[PDB]
């Protein structure tokens, strides 16, 4: 996942979601599937 | 205050 893809933390599951800020799109299910 | 739906 490019760089722009973080794991950071989701507030009510408690879960680690990815974030990227360059697409400003957030998955917490996989971005690569 | 920003959290996200899942896509699934």
């Amino acid at each position: 996942l490019p760089p722009g893809w973080e794991k950071r933390m989701s507030r009510s599951s408690g879960r680690v979601y990815y974030f990227n800020h360059i697409t400003n799109a957030s998955q917490w299910e996989r971005p690569s599937g | 205050r920003i959290s996200p739906p899942l896509p699934f």
